[PDB]
């Protein structure tokens, strides 16, 4: 399982993988990894399953309550400092996640915090969470340019995605784009590995700069 | 009922403070005197003691000033009784902020929760309130001398000199008349010694019939020394000023 | 017990309590906060005829409860004491949880909690002291002034006068005052309400204090000698019509 | 008005607080039930009042079990009652656990009757006013038993209560005092149906339905019972042959 | 059950009063006279012990109670309320000092315990005070000897004679008196005696009085019998042949 | 007088009523009527909704709280709810544990307890609420009358709520014929309409506002509401 | 002085019935509710001319389609405000939908009642109950637009439409007449502020009032004050026409 | 661990403190304050888990903050290493420990004296002119002991730092790329954002 978020110009581009596996046979090629919490915040998945799924709904409690209540748009950086704070209470309660806390508030501009089960809040410009993170780094960072356009932006996380996903075998079913815009989140279609393979290998030349 | 039997007298009076409190405050103006003078070389604290006979043992004055501190001291006006519940939670609240900030109690921050607890114990339970007033002698370094005053409405001042418990107009008058503030401990004494003759009447006023104590800068410190006078050395200062009252 | 009728209603719809409350409120000092529109002035009454006391050892009217964030009172000292403990506990936790400088309105939703509390619920009886909370909120050119009551409601108010003296106090703002267009120099703010507050305490400039408080965490407490100034000057403008 | 009317925080100049005294006199206007003791056994018998043609016959019953072999029926007030079983219920299962033993009646007697005393030493808490007869077969003999308002309790031989108390005694001791104790177990059921049968006629404009049951140790073999079927046939024949009929 | 009766059975009044300490100070007047001399040379403490009835022994009535061996006590009033507070002055004693600080109190230590209690049962709302005055008398290195009055009112004060119950304003006197700075104590037995029969007449004998000194002690009771660790205790009640013994000598 | 057996759950008459028993009677009859009836296979409800406002829209006062049980109100609603509350619970706890189905009997004497201590202090209270319950078990079916006081009889007919006695007697007359008349619904339905509209006199009966409950042998808990009263009126 | 257990002849505390009226001398609050829309005016009220407009509550959400109307004390409403907010909230959370109007009510009146020293399964711990009632609306899947009017006395009525103040006698009888099943949202409220004026004494503006609608097409929204002044200015024509 | 150096020069303190997290062969963050301004002349740097670090600093500043307001002054760093130590002694008997050691580096504005502490997660309180955590100090300390001696102004304190760094990057095996410096003297606290020989 391979997550990568980086913040640039246009907003945010939010690219995740998606496999469900039954042996190394991919059992379906689907199952979220986009917890949409609110069309204003964004977790991903790249923890424990049950652990992210009941903090985020609950994260999504907050939120709605704070704005119901209090009449004030909630920050991200509000987001992120609940769960980090409910997270250490369940510290070596057997938890698991790792999740990144996106959003992008008229406040603070786009906002990615990186928010594990240690407890630790820390926002950056660039998080890559998983275990084909290092590979998929790798890619992101020899290409990575703040100033750029949405769609070229789109090309490079996917092909970022690909490189960590034929080497690493926890991902790979299919690739889900979204582009996270201040007015909500932008879903860039569901994009097939296969037909993916054949142009990159071809079209990138790094790592395949005499074709292998 | 027992629904009914309730006294309902820790609520409001019209008059903005409940029934009890300044039903109270009457209590503490017919027991001791407490006399507080804050001076530029120190502080001088003033009682004259309740009943003193022959049968009681008079060598005693310490029934009404304790030390809380190194450096600060109460005086009490009221009953023994209602005072020492205040008195020990003082001490171990002095005890608490030395240990986790590691420095000293200031007298404001000091009077501050013992007034709270006064308010405290007509606002939850229904029960009555105290019947004492402290007046605090302190130092702090970061105003020099302090002298405050609190009493069981939880409402606290600070003065340059004041009494209370019995005849807080006559002394108060006589002090803001001779006041100055280039006076020296022994200065104040003289002053004291005149006030306290002035709403007693007599043929003399005796020793063992004071609890006094100062709190000087001292010759051993550059802190402050509190000096816990005894009959003995009552008697002494009696001839000093030369004034036998 | 205790539990039980400290307060009720009246079959005339009076509490007991709340009405014994207001009264201890026309009985003590008197505070007044007027506002720019870039500035908020508290002003404040503290009335001794007895002179054997300083202002070092008697506590201060307006107490911070944070650099940008200012509370007055006018009532019982013992009572406020309380609030002011609950009001600094909030401003800390909200920091923390939210990670975002405080707005001053939270704030008076904590203080006007507590105060409704423990009138609705037995087991703790009212208090007797009216508050005003004021200070500006972060990113914001507009001032905030802010009155709760011993009833708990609060609502934001333009200038608003609580204590002795409320008619008089009040009349001067009605007529030399507009929520519609204010003060705008902070200077005739100052003006305005050292005027307000002189033809009540019935002394100079040395029972009145006045603190201006300028965007966020700009504090500034100007002193009986500056106020004096102001004070002459008053008694120029009243000497066209004498 | 004396608060030993609206009180029991304190001991009364009678030993008894007014509500409890008032316990005791309502049971006495109330329905009738007795107990019947014998060599072998016990027989309880209550009247039901008959006020429309509305209510079922016994569909409504008013002895209920504790146990399976302790048979309790009240007369008086029915909340009270209600609550006083459920108690007696919760004291008998903690005891057949624990000690792995139907309970005796001696014993059962001092557990509702601490009980009762409770409820008589507290200034907000309900006194009972119910009076008890309750009784059945345990390892060393049968036993009837009847508890009060009060807590007061003592072994019976034969007992009564309620509006017709008067000739319900009347009869019932004539025949304990020509029998050994009360002859037979099955004798007593007859006997016990005369009883309520001419109490009954202390109250005509209502009619009765007639309830009994018993608890005998050769003759239920240890087990509580309701008398129904034959055996309260032959007791309603016995009882409309003397009270004419 | 609780909660009905949480208003204080204390108020006050613009008299300052207090409602169940002026009644409960009239208690101690009507006790039986009991009186405390210190002699500066001991303590020494006598009371009368008496029936109530004919078949009443009073062999088995004291009014003399250790707090803790060295440390005793005496009063005037309330039979019930003196022992129910006196075992709670026990219990600090001995759990508070003993453990903790690893020796016996000191007096004025434990006259500000026992004070804090009887000014508690006051200030909370359902009971009432303790109807009694004690004098509890000790003996320390550190202070001497020592006497303090603790009242009903949860007040004390230390007092070099007195008396309590009834003739306590004559026994306070003609003891003052008699008392000197530097005194006997076999006169001081006689003082007591003197002044308990002057109270009471025709059932004045000295096997009905108990009189307990601080002072003269016995090391062999004290498990002292072979070689000591140290003296011990300086309290040593009087059995009644003793007192009868001396009241022949009066 | 007054003052020492009102508010005081803990006195005591000498006839055993206090002045808290008789206003809670009084309170029963100030609600709308509701009249009870019973075969031995069906046990009816026939209940009057009648506005209380002029703009207030009918709403359902007869409530089911279980398949086999349910209550209609005559008294005081918020005093009605927590014990209805109560019972739902107690509902449920008997079928998890012991997979016990309740008689009425038994859920009454529940009840008599759940009052019985909040008279036994003065921050509980008694109540203002007698219900009608009526539940098909097997031992037949069955009505009860619940009271404040703590008196459950089980009836065969009842009525409570304002003006009960017109129904009474009619109820007590046609009891033999309803009684031994098993397995038909509609003539004990029909007869409870007929019975409600003795107890009114000078208060309006509606033709599609009237609500009829019903339980039984044949019959699981249905409410006939709007429409599907009209051929029993 | 009244006890928590102390009755009146019908089984109806004092201290119940005392809530009761001090309602009555709140402010007036009307609801119409038709199956296009449910209106809510109220009049916010200014105190004073230097009280600052849309800082005195009176037009609350409790949720996104939910609203409440008060009329009483403003800080005994909040207790009651917050425990609806919960209700929404934990709802939602569990059952991934809506809050049934009535449902939402019920949870708030359960804990309207209480007060003493009692329990029997309820926490009751109140010195008194509220003093506050509020016209509570919603709109929701099943049975539409409703509104449901809560009093603190654990009493809870449906209605189609209700009027409270101390101008409900002119209102509630106006709102019978004025009643039909549908009527656009544009007239109905136009036709709220008639009856407002109608029962007000002095002259109506929107410094006094703030209206609110529920809308199927939008969720809660708050018909805001300058697009309400524009609608009092044709009131004053139209009213004096039919003069 | 998080390397962590401290140098109190005859003015000020002089606190170093890692700028990188490296995650195999790249640095996956390097930008990094690992540390946090409690008050203006009250500054903590930390090394430990990540998770503590922030935790414990957020919920210490916060109380901090509450005592400075309620008491109407700033609290010397006397004060708050005494209110530090005391939290983190207690913590390790409980299931969780706040498992963050640091180094204090204050101002005692009052008395006009710049002051360094280090205090372990235990509660191991040490008052230096120059301390280290872990192995750093095994070569560190070394050159430290040697090359210096007190009463040396600021610049040769930056100096100093810069080939300790050099001298752990090189022969130890750990790799946390420099430090980014920070001077907390009664100015405040500034950056130095030059580490070149700084």
């Amino acid at each position: 399982t391979t997550t990568l978020a980086f913040r640039f110009q246009g907003g945010i581009i939010v690219a995740v993988d998606s496999r469900a596996t039954a042996g190394n046979w991919v059992a379906s090629q689907t199952v979220k990894r986009v917890i949409e919490i609110n069309p204003f915040l964004l977790g991903t998945m790249a923890g424990g399953a049950a652990d992210c799924q009941f903090w985020e709904t609950w994260l999504g409690s907050q939120c709605r309550l704070h704005e119901l209540r209090e009449k004030e748009r909630i920050s991200v950086a509000a987001a992120s400092k609940i769960l980090s704070n409910l997270v250490y209470q369940y510290k070596g309660a057997g938890l698991s996640m790792g999740t990144m806390i996106c959003g992008y508030t008229r406040k603070e501009g786009p906002t990615i915090y990186y928010v594990d089960s240690d407890g630790t809040r820390l926002k950056g410009d660039i998080f890559c969470v998983g275990s084909g993170q290092t590979f998929a780094y790798g890619v992101l960072d020899s290409n990575y340019k703040w100033d750029l356009s949405v769609e070229d932006a789109l090309y490079l996380g996917k092909r970022s995605i690909l490189a960590a996903a034929h080497r690493d075998a926890y991902s790979g079913g299919s690739v889900n784009l979204y582009h996270v815009t201040e007015d909500g989140w932008i879903y860039h279609g569901n994009h097939d590995v296969g037909e993916l393979f054949w142009k990159v290998k071809e079209e990138e030349g790094s790592f395949n700069n005499v074709i292998g | 009922g027992s629904r009914r039997y309730d006294s309902r007298t820790t609520i409001f009076s019209p008059e903005g403070r409940l029934y009890q409190v300044e039903y109270a405050l009457e209590s503490i103006s017919h027991a001791g005197t407490a006399i507080g003078i804050m001076a530029s070389d120190g502080i001088v604290l003033a009682a004259e003691r309740k009943v003193t006979s022959t049968l009681l043992e008079q060598d005693t004055s310490t029934e009404k000033l304790y030390k809380l501190n190194d450096k600060i001291a109460v005086a009490v006006a009221g009953l023994t009784a209602d005072a020492e519940i205040l008195i020990n939670t003082a001490r171990i609240h002095a005890q608490n902020y030395l240990k986790t900030y590691n420095e000293d109690i200031p007298v404001e921050i000091l009077v501050r929760r013992l007034s709270d607890i006064k308010q405290g114990y007509t606002q939850h339970g229904g029960l009555r309130p105290f019947g004492v007033s402290f007046i605090y002698a302190g130092y702090d370094d970061r105003y020099g001398y302090q002298l405050y005053t609190s009493n069981p409405s939880g409402n606290y001042t600070g003065w340059k000199a004041i009494s209370v418990g019995a005849n807080t107009s006559a002394a108060q008058t006589l002090l803001q008349m001779d006041y100055k503030d280039d006076m020296k401990v022994d200065d104040a004494i003289e002053l004291a010694l005149k006030t306290l003759s002035k709403t007693t009447d007599s043929s003399a006023l005796t020793y063992d019939r004071l609890e006094f104590a100062t709190i000087r800068k001292g010759a051993n410190d550059g802190e402050v020394y509190q000096k816990i006078f005894k009959p003995q050395e009552i008697k002494d200062i009696l001839v000093k000023t030369g004034i036998t009252k | 017990g205790y539990d039980r009728a400290l307060s009720i209603f009246s079959p005339d719809g009076h509490i007991f309590q709340v009405e014994y409350a207001l009264e201890a409120v026309k009985r003590g000092t008197c505070a007044v906060g007027v506002k720019g529109k870039n500035c908020v002035v508290l002003g404040c009454e503290r009335r001794s005829t007895l002179k054997l006391q300083d202002t070092r050892i008697t506590p201060s009217k307006v107490s911070k409860i944070d650099s940008h964030v200012v509370l007055s009172f006018s009532g019982l000292n013992a009572d406020s004491r309380i609030l002011i403990e609950k009001a600094r506990v909030e401003a800390q936790s909200h920091r923390l949880t939210l990670e975002d400088p405080v707005t001053v309105e939270y704030l008076t939703r904590y203080v006007a909690g507590v105060q409704q509390r423990y009138t609705q619920s037995g087991g703790v009886r009212p208090f007797g002291v009216s508050t005003l909370i004021a200070g500006f909120d972060p990113r914001d050119d507009e001032p905030k002034l802010y009155q709760t009551e011993p009833s708990g409601i609060y609502s934001s108010w333009s200038a608003q006068t609580i204590g002795r003296n409320s008619k008089t106090v009040r009349e001067f703002l009605e007529k030399n005052y507009d929520r519609k267009e204010p003060p705008a120099t902070v200077e005739e703010c100052v003006k305005l309400t050292v005027r307000s507050l002189l033809e009540v305490v019935q002394t100079g400039a040395k029972n009145i204090e006045i603190t201006v408080v300028k965007p966020d965490s700009d504090i500034v407490a100007l002193s009986s000698e500056e106020i004096n100034q102001y004070v002459t000057q008053i008694e120029q403008e009243k000497q066209e019509q004498q | 008005g004396t608060g030993y009317d609206l009180s029991n925080s304190v001991f009364s100049p009678d030993g008894r607080n007014f509500q409890v005294e008032y316990a005791v006199k309502a049971v006495e206007n109330g329905t009738t039930s007795i107990g019947i003791k014998c060599n072998d056994g016990v027989v309880f018998a209550v009247e039901k009042l008959i006020t429309s043609k509305l209510l079922v016959p016994q569909k409504n019953v008013k002895i209920q079990v504790v146990d399976r072999h302790i048979g309790c029926v009240y007369s008086g007030l029915i909340p009270d009652g209600r609550h006083l079983v459920n108690r007696g219920r919760e004291e008998a299962a903690s005891f057949k656990k624990l000690y792995k033993t139907p309970i005796p009646i001696p014993a059962f007697a001092d557990r509702l009757g601490q009980y009762v005393q409770a409820h008589t030493l507290y200034n907000s808490v309900r006194p009972f006013g119910v009076s008890t007869i309750f009784g059945g077969v345990d390892k060393n003999g049968a036993h009837l038993y009847m508890l009060e308002p009060s807590g007061s309790y003592w072994g019976y031989k034969g007992a009564a209560t309620g509006k017709g108390r008067q000739s319900a005694k009347a009869e019932l001791e004539k025949l304990v005092d020509h029998h050994p104790e009360g002859l037979s177990a099955r004798e007593a059921v007859k006997q016990a149906a005369k009883i309520i049968y001419l109490a009954h006629e202390d109250n005509k404009e209502k009619d009765f339905e007639l309830e009994i049951s018993w608890c005998s140790l050769s003759e239920t073999n240890g087990l509580h019972k309701f008398v129904k079927g034959d055996l309260l046939q032959e007791a309603i024949d016995f009882a409309q042959k003397e009270i004419n009929g | 059950m609780t909660d009905r009766y949480s208003f204080s059975l204390t108020t006050f009044s613009p008299s300052g009063k207090l409602g169940q300490i002026d009644y409960a100070l009239t208690a101690v007047k009507q006790g039986v006279t009991s009186l405390g001399i210190k002699a500066t040379n001991g303590v020494v403490i006598a009371t009368e012990k008496k029936s109530s009835s004919p078949l009443a022994m009073s062999e088995t009535l004291s009014k003399v109670s250790l707090l803790t061996p060295d440390i005793g006590a005496v009063y005037s009033g309330m039979g019930p309320d003196y022992r129910v507070l006196v075992d709670k002055s026990r219990k600090v004693a001995h759990t508070s000092y003993k453990r903790i600080y690893g020796e016996y109190p000191p007096t004025k230590l434990l006259v500000s315990e026992v004070a804090k209690i009887m000014q508690e049962a006051t200030q909370s709302g359902g009971v009432r005070p303790f109807g009694v005055s004690l004098l509890i008398a000790g003996h320390d290195e550190f202070n001497g000897f020592s006497l303090y009055q603790v009242d009903p009112s949860g007040s004390y004060f230390p007092w070099k004679a007195t008396a309590i119950g009834k003739g306590s304003v004559a026994a306070k006197t003609f003891l003052e008196k008699r008392w000197n700075d530097e005194l006997e104590l076999e006169d001081a037995i006689h003082i007591a005696l003197l002044t308990l029969k002057e109270s009471v007449e025709g059932e004045f004998n000295g096997d009905t009085i108990e009189l307990a000194i601080i002072g003269d002690e016995n090391p062999d009771l004290l498990g002292y019998t072979g070689i000591p660790t140290d003296k011990g205790p300086r309290f040593r009640k009087l059995t009644s042949q003793e007192i009868n013994d001396r009241l022949e000598a009066l | 007088f007054r003052n020492n057996y009102d508010g005081d759950t803990v006195t005591f008459s000498p006839t055993g009523r206090l002045f808290q028993v008789e206003y809670a009677l009084e309170a029963i009859k100030q609600g709308s009527v509701t009249v009870g009836l019973r075969s031995n296979t069906h046990a009816v409800l026939v209940a009057l909704k009648r506005n209380a406002d002029e703009l207030s829209s009918y709403q359902k006062k007869i409530i089911k709280c279980d398949e086999h049980m349910g209550l209609s109100l005559a008294g005081l609603a918020p005093d009605a709810r927590v014990l209805s509350n109560y019972l739902r619970q107690q509902c449920n706890y008997s079928s998890l544990v012991f997979n016990r189905k309740l008689a009425v009997e038994r859920a009454g004497h529940l009840l008599c307890d759940k009052a019985q201590k909040n008279t036994q202090s003065y921050g509980g209270r008694p109540y203002g609420v007698g219900l009608l319950i009526i539940g098909y078990d097997k031992s037949g079916a069955h009505l009860l009358e619940f009271q404040p006081s703590g008196n459950v009889t089980e009836l065969y007919g009842t009525a409570i709520g304002a003006r009960s006695q017109g129904a009474k007697t009619y109820l007590e007359r046609t009891l033999d014929t309803f009684i031994k008349i098993d397995g038909n619904p509609d003539e004990l339905i029909k007869a409870g309409v007929e019975a409600i509209s003795q107890s009114l006199r000078d208060e309006s009966l509606t033709v599609d506002n009237l609500s009829i409950a019903i339980v039984g042998k044949d019959t699981p808990f249905t409410i006939y509401d709007g429409e599907a009263v009209a051929k029993y009126i | 002085d009244r006890g928590v257990s102390t009755f009146s002849p019908e089984g109806r505390l004092f201290q119940v019935e005392y809530s009761l009226e001090a309602i009555k001398l709140g402010s007036t609050a009307i609801g119409i509710a038709t199956k296009e829309g449910v209106v809510l005016g109220v009049e916010k009220r200014a105190t004073s001319p230097l009280l600052e407009s849309d800082s005195i509550e009176k037009i609350v959400e409790i949720d996104r389609h939910i609203g409440c109307a008060m009329s009483g004390l403003t800080a005994d409403a909040r207790s009651m405000i917050e425990h609806a907010r919960t209700a929404a909230v934990t709802h939602n959370l569990y059952y991934d939908e809506d809050i049934n109007v009535e449902s939402l009510t019920q949870s708030v009146c359960d804990l309207a009642l209480r007060f003493g020293e009692g329990a029997s399964g309820e926490e009751r711990l109140m010195s008194r109950p509220f003093g506050v009632a509020l016209l509570i609306a919603g709109h929701d899947a099943d049975d539409g637009y409703q509104l449901f009017h809560a009093e603190p006395s654990g009493t809870f009525y449906r209605y189609n439409a209700k009027a409270i103040g101390s101008g409900s006698e002119g209102a509630q009888a106006e709102l019978l007449n004025e009643w039909h099943s549908s009527l656009t949202l544009k007239e109905a409220e136009l036709l709220v502020l008639k009856i407002l004026k109608q029962v007000m004494e002095e002259k109506l503006d929107e410094n006094n009032a703030q209206l609110s609608c529920i809308t199927k097409q939008d969720g809660f929204k708050i018909y805001d004050n300058e697009k309400t002044a524009e609608l009092i200015k044709e009131l004053k024509e139209k009213e004096a026409a039919e003069s | 661990m998080d390397i962590i150096l401290g140098i109190r020069v005859q003015d000020s303190v002089i606190l170093a403190s890692s700028k990188a997290v490296t995650r195999g062969i790249s640095v996956l963050k390097d930008s990094d304050d690992k540390t946090r301004q409690l008050s203006p002349h009250t500054l903590m740097s930390f090394a430990g888990e990540a998770g503590d670090t922030v935790q414990f600093a957020e919920y210490i500043q916060a109380n901090i903050q509450l005592y400075s307001i309620r008491e109407d002054y700033e609290l010397s760093p006397q004060a708050v290493s005494s209110f530090v130590r005391q939290e983190l002694a207690k913590s390790i008997r409980s299931r969780r420990p706040y498992q963050v050691n640091v180094l204090i580096g204050g101002y005692d504005k009052k008395k006009n004296k710049p002051e360094l502490y280090q205090i372990d997660y235990l509660g191991t309180k040490v008052e230096l002119p120059y301390g280290a955590h872990g192995y750093s100090g095994f070569y560190t300390f070394s050159l430290l002991d040697h090359h210096y001696r007190p009463d040396m102004t600021t610049e040769e304190g930056l100096d100093l730092l810069k080939l300790c760094v050099q001298e752990l990057e090189k022969r130890m095996p750990m790799d946390f790329k420099g430090v980014i410096v920070k001077i907390v003297d009664k100015d405040g606290i500034r950056q130095v954002d030059d580490f070149q020989a700084q």
